This record gives C-alpha cells, sequence and structure tokens, in this order.
C-alpha cells in the first residue's frame, strides 16, 4: 500500500533540511529545462561540455548552468558524488574513467547520467509500484551534488522501519562477505540503535520508510539516504513479504545466541550488478556468434 | 595483453535494432558507445569512420588485445541498444 506521497517524501531537497548535520554536505541544484530535455534525449548518447582517408554530433552547451555546478564542486573541495532527486548512477559506473562515480566536472556528471537507468527511471517512471489512484504529481528534478568520501567496504546497512519502530537492519552489499562484520555485530547494532532513536525516529516524514547508514572508521553512523517502504526498495537479505507481515524476523534461536527482543532483526552475509554494464538486449563468445547470425538473416529478412 | 586507450576496430552493423523494428543508424563521430570486450563494458567515443573501420576512443582503458572480438551498443531512447560487433585491429596503449 504504497503512496505517491511517500515517494515524494524519499526525494533529497524534501528531507535533507531536516536530517543535515546527519549525513554528507550536499549542493542541490535546480534542473534548468534545457538541461533537462539534454538529459531525456532519444538519440545516441553526446557528452556536453567536454573541453586517414562524415556526420559530426556535437552536444548542446550550458555556460551558465556549467559554472553554476563548477562552483557547488568547488565549494564541497572537488570532488562530488551526483545524484538526482531520488536515485544515483550506479549502474553507470563501467562507463567513467577508473570505474568510478567521483566527477570534477559537469561533463562527468552528463557521462554518467545519461548512460544510467537509474537516472532514466527517476525521468520517466518515478510513481512506480505505487498503488493509490491519485495522479501522479508534479516533479521539480534536481542535480544533487555530494561531497565525495572514501567510504569504507563492508560499513553500509539498509535499515526497515514499520509504524516508526526499527524492524529490521540488513547488510546492504549482501553479496560480498566481510568477515569484520560478524566480529562487531553487536556493537553495530547498538550504534543503528541509538542513532535511529536519537536522529531519525519520529523526524521523518511517513511512519513505515527505510534509510541507509553508513559506519566510518571511528564507529560514528551516519546517514546516507532515505527510500520508500514498498517494492521500489531492495528488501536484500529480507523479503518485502516478512516485513509488511510484522512476524518474527529474527527467526528460531536459542536462549543461549539470541538477545533482547526489542533490538531489530539483524542480517549480514555468512561464509560462501551484472547487468548494468550489459546493453537492454544484453560470455562474449556466444554473443558475437549470435551477431552473425542475425546480421546475415536481416540482410534476407 | 596490453592496456588501450584507443582502438582501431572493423565493425559490422546490423540493419535494424533485435526484438517492424527501427533501423541502425551508420557511425557518426562524437557517439558514445558502449563496448562490451571479453567479461567487461567500456565507453566508446567515435572519432574516425570508414566503410568497414573506424576509431573509438575509449571513455575508460581496458585489457585486451589486437584481434579480440567487441560489441557495440548505442544509446537508443535511453536504453543501450545493441547495434553490431567489431574486432580490434591496432590500438593506442599505455
Ligand atoms: N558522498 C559519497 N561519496 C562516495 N560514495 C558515496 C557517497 N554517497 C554514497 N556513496 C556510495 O554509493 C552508494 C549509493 O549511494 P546512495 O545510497 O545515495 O544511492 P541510491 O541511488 O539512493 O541507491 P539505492 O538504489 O540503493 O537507493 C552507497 O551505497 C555508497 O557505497
Ligand atoms: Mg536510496
Amino acid at each position: 500500500h504504497m503512496k505517491k506521497e511517500h515517494v515524494l517524501h524519499c526525494q533529497f531537497s524534501a528531507w535533507y533540511p531536516f536530517f543535515r548535520g546527519v549525513t554528507i554536505k550536499s549542493v542541490i541544484l535546480p534542473l534548468p529545462q534545457n538541461v533537462k530535455d539534454y538529459l531525456l534525449d532519444d538519440g545516441t548518447l553526446v557528452v556536453s561540455g567536454r573541453d586517414w582517408s562524415t556526420a559530426t554530433l556535437t552536444a548542446p552547451e550550458f555556460p551558465e548552468f556549467a559554472t553554476k555546478v563548477q562552483e557547488a564542486i568547488n565549494s564541497l573541495g572537488g570532488s562530488v558524488f551526483p545524484k538526482l532527486n531520488w536515485s544515483a548512477p550506479r549502474d553507470a559506473y563501467w562507463i567513467a574513467m577508473n570505474s568510478s562515480l567521483k566527477c570534477k566536472t559537469l561533463s562527468d556528471i552528463f557521462l554518467l547520467f545519461k548512460s544510467s537507468d537509474f537516472i532514466t527511471r527517476d525521468f520517466t517512471q518515478p510513481f512506480i509500484h505505487c498503488t493509490d489512484d491519485s495522479p501522479d504529481p508534479c516533479i521539480e528534478y534536481e542535480l544533487v551534488l555530494r561531497k565525495w568520501c572514501e567510504l569504507i567496504p563492508g560499513a553500509e546497512f539498509r535499515c526497515f522501519v514499520k509504524e516508526n519502530k526499527l524492524i529490521g537492519i540488513s547488510q546492504r552489499d549482501y553479496t560480498q562477505y566481510y568477515d569484520h562484520i560478524s566480529k562487531q555485530k553487536e556493537e553495530i547494532r547498538r550504534c543503528i540503535q541509538d542513532f535511529f532513536k536519537k536522529h531519525i525516529q519520529y523526524k521523518f516524514l511517513d511512519e513505515d520508510f527505510v534509510f541507509d547508514i553508513y559506519r566510518d572508521s571511528r564507529g560514528k553512523v551516519w546517514l546516507i539516504d532515505f527510500n520508500p517502504f514498498g517494492e521500489v526498495t531492495d528488501s536484500l537479505l529480507f523479503t518485502w513479504e516478512e516485513l509488511i507481515s510484522e512476524n518474527n524476523l529474527n527467526g528460531d534461536f536459542s536462549e543461549v545466541d539470541a538477545q533482547e527482543q526489542d533490538s531489530p532483526a539483524f542480517r549480514c552475509t555468512n561464509s560462501e550488478y551484472l547487468s548494468y554494464r550489459l546493453p537492454k538486449d544484453f560470455d562474449a563468445h556466444k554473443l558475437i556468434d549470435f551477431l552473425k547470425l542475425k546480421r546475415n538473416q536481416q540482410e534476407d529478412d | 595483453p596490453e592496456i588501450f586507450t584507443e582502438l582501431e576496430i572493423s565493425y559490422f552493423l546490423l540493419r535494424r535494432l533485435l526484438g517492424k523494428a527501427a533501423k541502425v543508424q551508420k557511425l557518426s563521430k562524437n557517439e558514445v558507445l558502449m563496448v562490451n570486450i571479453g567479461s567487461l563494458s567500456t565507453g566508446g567515443r567515435v572519432s574516425a569512420v570508414k566503410a568497414d573501420l573506424g576509431k573509438i576512443v575509449l571513455t575508460n582503458p581496458v585489457c585486451t588485445e589486437v584481434g579480440e572480438k567487441i560489441a557495440l551498443s548505442r544509446r537508443v531512447e535511453k536504453h543501450w541498444r545493441l547495434i553490431g560487433w567489431g574486432q580490434i585491429r591496432r590500438g593506442v596503449t599505455i
């Protein structure tokens, strides 16, 4: 029962003023109309402001917006992590230099955004999985420039809240094992409960929501983002069938392993993303063999 | 095997897209294509075009070798769509 109002509350500019002191320093720039049209181009990719023996494509140039973005990047230290209203171009990592989302110019942001389907989803499918009959609100799209941080791998956790109650914590990179998570399992559990109780509980715009956190090298918990309490958010080591059910998410355990019941369920990966860099059509040997066959058939058709 | 920043390739484009699907446009300079090389992907900015040959300036240098076959995709309606394949003939290494 996720409504379109819940998606609006998870926009960056909606919650950042209220949680500024517990998250990463960021700058929010309104997206100009012509810049929005550029990112929505249905043709081939040409990057804007990049500076033997056929057509030469040129992208639109936005001088006033490029200097505005560059001034915000300099105010954050010269390196930024770009997002839109909700999403980051996490699926366009392969195309950027050194496979990094760190951006120093507007051109770096353009190359990521126009190569990312998560960004395209923010424009074209913002209110998916919503169940209310209300008409789609008008979105005012914005560029979010977040100060770049060198995060430690295996220190990010997704937290699920239902009726202002923290009902579960999940490791965010749930497909990768990290040894230090299970050794610090109880200390992480306590620091996220204290953070939520002091800084998150009763302060977000909804009862049911999801929020991601990062625990730095000194043990301090930082806020990363707010996500909708619905199918649009990956439940990671949890399933939404048991998160809505409000059941005993801790599971079957003995009294020698179980802690207090007030604590939520904490799941991490025990001892044991790919379609991002592939096309929508998606072993490269069989793929090109399949390309030769289809090209010969299209010559006949 | 080395690390290449530019690639000289021989390419073959499909007549139309997969999945009456739309035709495939010819390669144009300064367009960025998605390049699938083995087990990794990268971007390729078209810098020179001939009937069967071409040069792409990689947005991110990869490790490959002369003779390895590649896959090419083009941004079509905000989706990466396969348009053809190529094979490396020459490369600029760093
Ligand atoms: N300021 C930053 N600097 C560097 N890396 C960052 C920064 N903020 C986030 N990251 C990294 O990028 C990842 C994605 O960040 P974020 O949570 O903002 O993405 P999102 O687009 O909202 O994704 P999701 O689909 O999970 O909601 C984080 O898990 C973290 O590893
Ligand atoms: Mg998020």
